[PDB]
């Protein structure tokens, strides 16, 4: 549980 | 080795990012083709700086907006550096954020996995964009003996302050906070229903440490029982000497706001008959109805415990409560305290 993943594209 | 890029912006800078404050702003990935992608960057690489603005130590969220707010046709340069070593041991672990916050309204959890808060509570916040989006933040409830209790979801700043608008404090929903050591004698707020009593007994046996602060004259029409002004207090600190202050809940506010942080104590009463009973002890001319000061007390609970530095049970059979104070108060002094930013 709770990983942190990407933003999205910025 | 460094990585000088210098690029024209077109609808996005076109990265992903990854990290935050406490590790530094990491390149997640690189959209093909792109301008970026063209003068070198991929993922891995540290973001160190962008235009004039140093990103070692932005939150992930203040770092996103920023390079969404770059206008497009315009020229960015980034200083970067891949560092491989780190961005692998970002993923194995959540780390990326780290920072403390306080709370100035009360939230109620939309969401198992949210966590609710009354004023007054303090987390750390470890992810400003939980699943890769805006709108929530991760966080880690800190209460007593400052221990990571409890962690999950709350909302970000900017939706905060929008939840705490309706209520409609000079203070802002979450205010970044950071632990400090009192260079100071702090200012003293009792609370109960022996707690003039308490002032008094405090000024009277032990003038060498405490003092009472002078109340300024009475507001008309109110309840014929002064505020205390920050020049008052601030000649009695002045002087390393506890200022003991008779004020309401919100001139405490008003002090954690310029702050002062007074060390505040409620005295917890025992019941009706046991404030009457340690009345006809300490205080037998005193007129003041045993009824209403128990009322109070828990009225003024109920309203504001997140005021509340620390609390003293009292014993109507013993007057233990006074040297329990001198020894709470001393206790509260050496602490740490969570202070503004």
């Amino acid at each position: 549980e709770f990983k942190q993943t990407s933003s999205f594209l910025v | 080795s460094m990585k000088l890029v210098k690029f024209r912006k077109g609808d996005s800078v076109g990265l992903r990012l990854a990290g935050g404050n406490d590790v530094g702003i990491f390149v997640a990935g690189v959209l093909e083709d792109s301008p970026a992608a063209k003068e070198g960057l991929e993922e891995g690489d540290q973001i160190l700086r962008v235009n004039n603005v140093d990103f070692t130590n932005i939150i992930r969220e203040e770092a996103v907006l920023f390079l969404l707010d770059l206008p497009k046709g315009e020229e960015v340069t980034i200083l970067a550096q891949k560092k491989k070593d780190v961005y692998r041991r970002i993923v194995e672990s959540d780390v990326g954020d780290s920072f403390y916050i306080r709370t100035h309204f009360e939230y109620e959890k939309e969401s198992p996995y949210g966590l609710s808060f009354n004023k007054g509570e303090v987390f750390r916040v470890v992810d400003t964009l939980y699943n890769g989006k805006l709108g929530s933040w991760l966080a880690i409830r800190i209460g007593k003996n400052h221990k990571e209790v409890e962690r999950g979801i709350i909302p970000n700043k900017n939706r905060a302050e929008q939840l705490a608008s309706v209520q409609y404090t000079k203070f802002p929903a979450y205010e970044r906070v950071v632990l400090r050591e009192a260079g100071f004698l702090r200012p003293v707020t009792i609370f109960g229903p022996i707690a003039d009593v308490a002032r008094e007994k405090l000024a009277r046996e032990e003038p060498d440490i405490y003092q009472i602060a002078k109340s300024e004259p009475r507001d008309a029409g109110t309840d014929q029982r002064g505020i205390i002004r920050l020049h008052t207090i601030k000649q009695i600190i002045d002087q390393d000497k506890h200022a003991l202050l008779d004020v309401t809940p919100n001139a405490v506010d008003r002090l954690n706001y310029a702050q002062w942080y007074p060390i505040v104590v409620f005295l917890n009463p025992d019941s009706k008959q046991g404030v009457k009973t340690m009345r006809m002890r300490l205080c037998p001319e005193s007129r003041k109805s045993a009824r209403k000061l128990y009322e109070r007390s828990h009225k003024l609970r109920k309203n504001n415990h997140h005021l509340f530095t620390t609390t003293i049970n009292l014993n109507s059979m013993n007057d233990g409560w006074y040297g329990a104070l001198k020894e709470a108060i001393q206790q509260q002094q050496n602490q740490l305290v969570w202070v503004s930013e």
